[PDB]
């Protein structure tokens, strides 16, 4: 339940999540 | 003291690396939130901000503590005022990707976000400014930025539109550095 990105709250996991 | 940015619509990506890319002394972005475990050579505080109890993450939530929170790979992840706080303190503008939503409790924190909105003329118009993506990928952004508008166009800094990234770019950066004072 989050699309975002390097300055989102996903921070360095954001690349992992776009899977 | 600096305002936080938040860009929103198509390209506001590279809108928001590009800030960053050339303009590293006036912009920079906050340490985030997470419960999730701290893994091998990852630090606190820089990487995240790690949070053993989940529900002192959700204490500190509904307490407000946080512009946006969620969920991933069952694990919690937040953008706290603070850390935020901390940026603009140190004379940063403060790149956020967030939902129009933190901006309202942005605002509600006497942090006072510039919210910029990139408005696609049209679905060319998105092709015209964004040349890494298919028609299908840009009806989909179009889209997103028909909602968007439609939903929070009040909580708006500034509108700008053009006919490549170039201009819209400077349209941002003279937004930013007007609105800073």
């Amino acid at each position: 339940e989050l699309e975002g990105g390097p300055y989102s709250p996903l921070g360095k996991d954001y690349r992992k999540a776009e899977g | 003291y600096a305002r936080p940015i938040i860009i929103l619509g198509p390209t506001k990506d590279r809108a928001n690396d590009d800030l960053l890319s050339e303009f590293p002394d006036k912009f920079g972005s906050c340490v985030p939130h997470t419960t999730r475990p701290k893994r091998e050579y990852e630090i606190d505080g820089r990487d995240y901000h790690f949070v053993s109890s989940r529900e002192k993450m959700e204490k500190d939530i509904q307490a407000h503590k946080f512009i946006e929170a969620g969920q991933y790979n069952s694990h919690l992840y937040g953008t706290s005022v603070q850390s935020v706080r901390e940026v603009a303190e140190q004379g940063k503008h403060c790149i956020l990707d967030v939902s129009a939503n933190a901006v309202r409790r942005l605002q509600a924190a006497h942090l006072h976000p510039i919210a910029i909105f990139i408005r696609p003329r049209s679905l060319e118009n998105v092709l015209e400014i964004n040349k890494r993506i298919t028609e299908e990928q840009a009806r989909k952004a179009f889209d997103r930025a028909t909602k968007l508008e439609q939903e929070f166009t009040e909580c708006f800094s500034a509108i700008v539109e053009g006919d490549s990234f170039e201009e819209i770019y400077h349209k941002v950066k003279r937004v930013i550095e007007d609105l800073s004072g």
